[PDB]
């Protein structure tokens, strides 16, 4: 069932913003949509950065209960690894973070959907979408 | 605004939503999404209506990401 | 995951919403109350706020304080 | 999810004079609350050790309705027999209870909540805060 | 199926002298056979408290995969918070550890096993064997 | 002392016992005790036999509780 | 728990034992060595030693060093 | 169970440099040992990084064979956004995958087992060991 992985772009984006493009395209796929840990931990961090941690989390406890988190495995580590490596020749850059969230959708086969794409187009045999 | 209890029907707590507080008919099936203690009621679909309205994210959310890189 | 789906049924006059396993409530909890938002509808425990019980009822002196901890 | 273990110091504390200082960290910490099954049965006692235990159990059942309940498990008990073996060969004394409940924080990386910070201290690898 | 817990005493004294005795017995009631986690976090420090920490919790864990290990309960909390109750007014004293066993075994309606009954007697409402 | 491989059978991944290191007819049930990597295979009510020969616990093991009482 | 009771079985000529999901080994051990001790068997997965390993094949000199951790 | 945390520090030291400390360290604390999922793509990049990937790789599955790795979960990813906050915060600066390795340790309460103790000492609530 679950087909799109959410990056961490997007979901700040969507967090900070709530968008209205976006309100109906989540209800739209509810039950579709995962993040990967790693996209936790920055939502996390921004919201323990800011003056107002608890609420911030709040509404990103919210945000986590209707999409499902998915932990790192094996299979995105080693994946990633290879991303890394190909980056490396092509001397592409891509976000550390970023790098991990590549490799862990390839993995688990989902979509990336993301509102800068332009990072994701180094990285190869990845399905980048657009949701801003 | 007032309150009810829940019952253990078919294996699960369940609910009772009152008269008072019922869903439009028109709602066959309702997403039920887990948040600490509270559960939100959402329509199938109308998943993400309740998350949007409201529960603003402080205005010092940091929108940067800072990643190294 | 977190999220999870359930259809609906009308019982005891009142239309009611199974709570699968995954949001079943802690069986603690006893009594609910229901909160009323665009189509969305709100449960959440009954008399878990936490300024209730502070300005509840008080405990009596005979509490020890001393944990009386072995040592 | 769940951050602070409430430690059984502060419990009895808030218990008997219901600060208002606390409250608000009640209040604002909401949900992200925990305590010991350890620290349960310390206050249980300390309700029926009183003239009128059912009065005064009343009070602390609501507590802990409030409040999730965790179990003492394997996790926090081998923990707890690190800090215990730690502590033994430095020579820091900690109370037996004290040292159960910390050794439940640490299993699962609680931060330990608590009015009395020296004794906890000692305990490394812990992390404690003081809400009075 | 499970009808026996055995208490810390016994433990350490299977573990240090190995007897011939308890060997046949434990053999006997394998599978009916239980352990509080406060007895853990005592065989875990003495383990720890050695000078030969990873042999000792070798021939624990070898232990610890044979028997059950519950988990500290709010019954048992509960439970050893009257039996702590009691104890004060009988003047008797029972050990700290010990009491959250009795009170263990209790909630869960199990039998204690112990090689010193004396400490064990003074709370009611208890089956007490010895192994020894 | 040679070496054998496992097989999904019957959804448990099990084991071919050689007939080199096979077992006593007479033992139809068999414990399996699981620590760390290794599977303990002892007779039933055989349980405990291996864990009292040998894996001798240090001599300084701490026959003192040191319980506070 | 960790215990855990299972039967036997012959097949292949070999006298087999069925591992329960709780002592199921690990998917990834793909051989295994078997120890006799009195009648309990030990099951021990092939090649864990450690020491085996570290004067085992080693790895080249291109190899980073470097994390190369972005900073 | 499972006792320490090993970084990828410690393990491309011991990969490379094959120390005898660490084999009896490795040796001695044998089944206690895990790494992050984190850990492992490091390492696999720098296996594929390298003019012979299948031979760097070998020598690297061998050694994760033995080790268990430990998938990055939401837990780990909490901790970590912890971590990064209160050393943003504090102003003390730690690497980006090393913190995700400090946060799978602090969420499990493992002991973080790594040659660069100076920049684990920054981290909170965490206990580092150096085995070098």
């Amino acid at each position: 069932m679950l087909k799109f992985m959410l990056d961490t772009n997007i979901c700040i984006f969507t967090i900070k913003n709530k968008p209205a493009s976006v309100r109906e395209r989540f209800n739209l796929n509810q039950g579709r949509m995962c993040i990967s840990s790693v996209t936790l931990m920055e939502v996390i961090y921004g919201a323990e950065k800011s003056q107002m941690p608890e609420r911030n989390l709040a509404v990103i406890e919210g945000f986590v209960s209707r999409i499902d988190v998915l932990d790192y495995d094996a299979a995105a580590a080693t994946h990633t690894g290879q991303i890394r490596a190909e980056l490396a020749l092509q001397g592409r850059p891509v976000g550390p973070f970023d790098q991990m969230i590549a490799g862990h959708a390839r993995s688990r086969g989902l979509i990336i959907v993301t509102n800068n794409t332009r990072e994701f187009e180094r990285v190869g045999g990845l399905r980048i979408e657009d949701w801003s | 605004h007032m309150e009810t209890t829940e019952f253990l029907s078919n294996r699960s707590q369940a609910v009772r939503l009152p008269k008072a507080v019922a869903l439009p008919e028109n709602v066959k099936r309702v997403e039920v999404i887990a948040v600490g203690r509270t559960r939100i009621i959402t329509p199938a679909g109308e998943t993400w209506d309740e998350w949007f309205d409201g529960n603003s994210v402080s205005a010092d959310f940091m929108d940067n990401r800072e990643q190294p890189g």
